[PDB]
């Protein structure tokens, strides 16, 4: 419910791995459609390519299983 | 509108929390008053010159 | 050696047809030089179609046939499938009944009919039906042959889209000449569906058509859909078709009969001419029917499978294994009230494009019906409240929670025929109250954008903008970051208003403290010139030239303009006081990196006013919407609004 995640920039960058749960997630939602619409043009191959990913600070937050 | 002044000017309390129902008051008439027009604007052009700002200052501080 | 036969069958002035050229120096732009062959088959029966083909492959030994005929013609495609199948000639029809697509045709025949098939036609229907958001729709069905299918996929085509979809009920009849007339006429008065699909051949849709017409679902209340086959003859339509009906047909519509033949020699000749590059050399000839060869021959095949893709003057004519029109463009065509097929809608690719925003109803006796709950409401991009995009390409159509909008049509952008209006997609706050005032109040809308001016001002005794297109009773209702005042409230009507603004400071990180502050009153009272000023033709323009004259006339200095622009022109450091609306300004400061700041911790806000929803004078609508907008207001739904779409990074 972050006012940065619900108002999108080119600026931030979140995603998460691409055919998971969470892309499920965000597509059956209708008030996470923006979310999903950015999220879907970054999103990734894999968990762990995705944590080296934000390490390396090219993706700013990821969204995955707690 | 009331318990803000009234906080403000009684002190020794605090009002709490932010507005949860932002509504407004207004001049009450009968069912389709054939005047309601007329004081509609009335009320549009003293928000506009400087009526409402004066009426906020001398009495409510 | 290349060989190409044309058969003409049309029942018309086929010797002015088949004399109409009759010659080898046509098709001259083609890769190839031609050689046709017209054998114009005389009357069309079993008989003179299979002695007519046979003594034309005996004699010539043609490479390919192309096939003609009338509309009427219902079993003859059989025939030619079997003549393919028995002498492996690859035929190619066009036009006329020989044009309904067969599904399964003798595994080893090349037919290649030049039509498309049912369930493509359902597809552009339905999503002709999404694009007017029509749900619950009926199925008229007769029993002719191949009904099974037609409903199979149109279950199959409602099961397996996005929308939901709903289905009425399906009925079947007779709709034959001399029977039951009884029947029908009972179990057409049952059926209410406001959106009713039939399908049924040109005298049955002429029989059913005439019966509900006696049963009354032929009056604007009612749209039907029909594919091709319910129709015949284009150019002369029967006067049993009720006016608004809709059917899809490929680009062959409207062309001429030469043109169909030259398109079909073409074909043709690009399949043998990509042959000879493949294989360098040509085809070889077909045989004859007095003989059977077993054997696939696979050059025979290897030819086929040229054939079947290829591409001419920028069209598509691939076929799929089925032998059938593959992703062709089709146009959607309707009868007009002039009695004539015109052309609607386009369907290049996979995305739909139609010239009427909102579709057009015409009273029996042919007068104009304009339906009373259909509001018309102009808007204007907004950031905060209106945002405009450009429909997703991949879909055709835009994401969901997002109202399909027009741009205004006094410049045609049809190009053509293509479309006459920019279609876009609008979203946001104010978005969101108008579907929601649809919702609760149960009416219909479309949407469009006023390029007339901004939200409004009187020049030289007239209105632009929104209040313009209002006043002149071009649009029902204006929605939008639109402030209630005065000036507009005398000449049109306003409702409650739905968010609170005012005039608001904005400077880059409280020197001022006020708005009647001596630094504005009295821009000269020291320092060089205060750098302020404000977005022209608005409320808070007029609101200072009608208050603090001195402000107005420094104002005109500093004629900012985009708000954005301006907002940046004060991170630079050419301004550092702006005069605008609170309601876009809280917003503005919210998702700033800089954070900056309104003059007073609350903005002190000035004049304080709302935004409302324009209205005619005098109208009806007011009533409700107030009292929607007001229990709106009451069940915390505007809360909501205010947290998911003007919350703010650096605002708590
Ligand atoms: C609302 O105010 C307007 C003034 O702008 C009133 O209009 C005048 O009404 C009087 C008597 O009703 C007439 O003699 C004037 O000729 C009107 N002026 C104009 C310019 O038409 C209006 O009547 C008021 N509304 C009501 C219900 O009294
Ligand atoms: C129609 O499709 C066929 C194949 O489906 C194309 O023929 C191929 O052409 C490429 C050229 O690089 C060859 O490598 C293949 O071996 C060919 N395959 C066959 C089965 O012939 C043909 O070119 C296409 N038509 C056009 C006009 O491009
Ligand atoms: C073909 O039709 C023409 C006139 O339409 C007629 O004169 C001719 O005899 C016909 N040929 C046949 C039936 O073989
Ligand atoms: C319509 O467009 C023309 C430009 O072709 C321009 O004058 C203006 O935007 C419009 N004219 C009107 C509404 O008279
Ligand atoms: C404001 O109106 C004036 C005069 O009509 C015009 O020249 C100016 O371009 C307008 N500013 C806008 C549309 O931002
Ligand atoms: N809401 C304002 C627009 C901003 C302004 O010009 O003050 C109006 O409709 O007048």
């Amino acid at each position: 419910n972050d006012p940065r995640l619900r108002n999108p920039s080119d600026k931030f960058i979140y995603a998460t791995v691409k055919q998971s749960s969470v892309d499920i997630y965000f597509r059956r939602q209708v008030e996470l459609s923006t979310m999903y619409r950015h999220m879907e043009k970054h999103n990734y191959e894999s968990a762990a390519e995705a944590i080296q990913a934000v390490r390396d600070n090219k993706l700013h937050a990821f969204i995955w299983d707690s | 509108a009331v318990l803000e002044f009234e906080a403000s000017q009684k002190c020794d309390l605090v009002t709490t929390g932010e507005l949860f129902f932002r509504s407004g008051f207004g001049i009450g008439m009968r069912k389709d008053s054939p005047w309601k027009q007329n004081v509609s604007l009335s009320i549009l052009k003293s928000h506009e010159n400087g009526f409402m700002e004066d009426l906020d200052k001398t009495w409510v501080r | 050696a290349v060989t190409v036969a044309v058969v003409f069958g049309s029942s018309g002035p086929l010797q002015t047809q088949a004399r109409t050229r009759l010659t080898s120096q046509n098709f001259l732009d083609l890769p190839l030089e031609i050689q046709p062959l017209t054998v114009g088959v005389n009357n069309t029966n079993p008989s003179s179609i299979l002695t007519q083909i046979c003594g034309l492959l005996g004699a010539a030994r043609v490479h390919g046939i192309v096939f003609e005929d009338n509309v009427d013609t219902e079993a003859v495609a059989q025939l030619l499938d079997f003549v393919s199948s028995q002498t492996h000639v690859p035929i190619l029809s066009i036009s006329g009944g020989s044009a309904v697509v067969l599904t399964p045709k003798e595994p080893g025949s090349a037919f290649l009919q030049l039509g498309v098939s049912l369930e493509q036609q359902l597809q552009v229907l339905f999503k002709v039906l999404e694009e007017y958001d029509w749900s619950a729709f009926a199925v008229i069905t007769s029993l002719h042959p191949g009904h099974a299918l037609f409903l199979e996929g149109v279950r199959a085509v409602a099961d397996a889209s996005y929308l939901s979809w709903r289905l009425l009920d399906v009925l079947t009849l007779e709709l034959g000449p001399g029977g039951p007339r009884a029947r029908t006429q009972r179990l057409l008065r049952q059926v209410d569906a406001p959106v009713l699909v039939a399908y049924c051949s040109r005298e049955e849709a002429e029989v059913l058509f005439a019966e509900a017409a006696q049963a009354g679902l032929v009056g604007p209340g009612h749209v039907w859909l029909v594919p091709n086959l319910a129709l015949g003859s284009t150019d002369a339509p029967p006067a049993a078709f009720p006016v608004g009906l809709i059917s899809v047909v490929t680009e062959s519509w409207r062309l001429s009969l030469r043109q169909k033949v030259r398109d079909g020699v073409a074909i043709l000749a690009l399949g043998a001419h990509s042959y000879r590059r493949q294989y360098g050399t040509l085809p070889a000839p077909a045989g004859d029917c007095r003989s059977h060869p077993g054997p696939v021959s696979p050059a025979r095949e290897a030819f086929y499978r040229h054939l079947l893709n290829v591409t001419w003057e920028g069209r598509d004519f691939s076929f799929s294994p089925g032998g059938y029109l593959v992703r062709p463009t089709m146009v959607v065509i309707a009868l007009n009230r002039h009695r004539l097929w015109e052309m609607v809608g386009r369907w290049d690719h996979g995305v739909l494009y139609m010239k009427y925003p909102v579709w057009p109803r015409y009273s029996t006796s042919l007068q104009p019906v304009v339906d009373s709950r259909h509001l018309t409401v102009a808007t204007l991009e907004e950031r905060p409240f209106v945002i405009v995009e450009s429909p997703d390409p991949g879909t055709g159509g835009c994401v969901p929670n997002t109202v399909p909008c027009r741009r205004q049509s006094n410049h045609t952008f049809s190009s053509g025929d293509l479309t006459p209006y920019t279609k876009l997609c609008c979203k946001g706050f104010c978005i969101d109250i108008l579907k929601k005032l649809a919702k609760v109040v149960k009416f219909s809308y479309d949407l469009y954008l006023v390029t007339n001016g901004k939200h409004g001002k009187r020049v030289r005794g007239v209105w632009n903008g929104m209040i313009g297109e209002v006043y002149y009773k071009r649009a029902d209702m204006a929605i939008g970051s639109l402030t209630i005042n005065e000036e507009r409230s005398e000449i049109i009507d306003f409702s409650v208003p739905f968010v609170e603004t005012g005039i608001s400071v904005m400077v880059s990180r409280d020197t001022v403290s006020g708005l009647s502050d001596k630094k504005f009153q009295r821009p000269q009272d020291q320092y060089p010139p205060f750098r302020f000023g404000t977005v022209p033709n608005g409320s808070t323009e007029r609101n200072i030239r009608s208050n603090y004259r001195d402000m107005h006339t420094h104002m005109v200095k500093f004629n900012q303009r985009s708000v954005e622009d301006a907002l940046t022109s004060l991170k630079m450091g050419k301004l550092d006081a702006f005069i605008y609306d609170a309601a876009v300004l809280n917003y503005m400061a919210g998702k700033d990196e800089g954070c900056k700041l309104v003059t007073i911790g609350s903005g002190k806000v000035f004049a304080t006013t709302g935004y409302g929803i324009a209205m005619q004078k005098d109208s009806h609508w007011k009533r409700a919407i107030d009292l929607a907008l007001l229990q709106l207001l009451g069940d915390g739904e505007t809360q909501k609004l205010e947290t998911v779409w003007l919350s703010g990074i650096c605002q708590n």
